[PDB]
């Protein structure tokens, strides 16, 4: 697999995603439910309140082929599951409304594949939409949600 | 009996608030990819590094 | 290539593989039965339980038979006695699952001749295996392990 999604499925249907990075299975705590995979369920997911994150440590030998995290971001064009994101001046946008209302754990990475941020959702503003994100970077985690961007 | 129960509850509230302060303090280190857990290890549960 | 890595023998069986760099004979401290070369084994070595290392002091007549080294770890992929090694994000892996118990002692190189890692034990996961080495940092030398190992 290369798509980190590992679909978080609830009541048989799906409700979002989660990613596996570095040593950690992180779930956006904004989403309710468990993931589709079986053996990734017996973990003590720690809960952060003020920003939604539900990290837990990987177990032993759990095919640690995860993506690579580089705590830096030059400005330009990065890769995204649906297309190509533009990053300029600390603002972080894409085409408007093309993203579905439920892509809720999709990460972002460079041309090479060096992941940096994770996603929370979008809104309807114009042709360019503001991507509300929590993000791991600068050797910590933080949240940048704009005004008016309601969660996906 | 009143002073015994208030001593009990005051100690319990102090301990509860101290441990939830520690728990809030440790949280942004377990979340991020890349463990650093700096020189303040004296109150720390993050063992393996 | 061949840079005089020295085995430990006992009863007819060889697992322990000492190496020697600069002035110091660095030996992993498993599988006793000290080396066949008695002109190099009559030396009282100092043992460190924290770092699992043996730190014998070379005899002066062996002035030439060692390698060069380095106190910095550049970034990329390298070679070793078996295959390739990939060192990124501050940690090592080994090429694809080939290691066996008793290989503790081979050194790891760069693309131009120096020597960095000495391997003690490792962790099986699947595709890209993990391993614990001792390595240099400007005369302040530590140990680093992955989590999930069996000592080799």
């Amino acid at each position: 697999e290369h798509d980190c999604i590992f679909e978080v499925k609830h009541e048989g249907k799906v409700t979002g995603y989660a990613c596996l990075v570095g040593d950690k299975v992180m779930k956006p705590a904004h989403v309710p439910g468990v993931i589709d995979n079986i053996d990734l369920a017996r973990l003590s997911y720690k809960k952060s309140s003020k920003y939604d994150l539900e990290c837990a440590q990987i177990p032993v030998a759990m095919k640690s082929d995860a993506s690579k995290y580089t705590h830096e971001k030059p400005e330009g064009h990065y890769n995204w599951h649906y297309g190509a994101v533009q990053y300029t001046g600390g603002r972080f946008t894409v085409p408007t409304g093309v993203g579905k209302p439920g892509d809720s754990g999709r990460p972002i990475f460079d041309n090479k594949g060096r992941v940096v941020a994770i996603v929370l959702g979008g809104a309807n503003e114009g042709a360019r939409t503001a991507l509300s994100v929590v993000t791991w970077n600068k050797d910590m985690v933080t949240k940048i949600t704009p005004e008016g961007t309601e969660e996906w | 009996v009143a002073v015994s129960v208030v001593v009990l509850l005051s100690v319990a509230a102090s301990v509860y608030m101290c441990v939830v302060a520690r728990n809030k303090c440790l949280t942004p280190y377990a979340l991020t990819p890349g463990a650093v857990v700096p020189v303040t290890i004296g109150v720390l549960c993050c063992a393996p590094k």
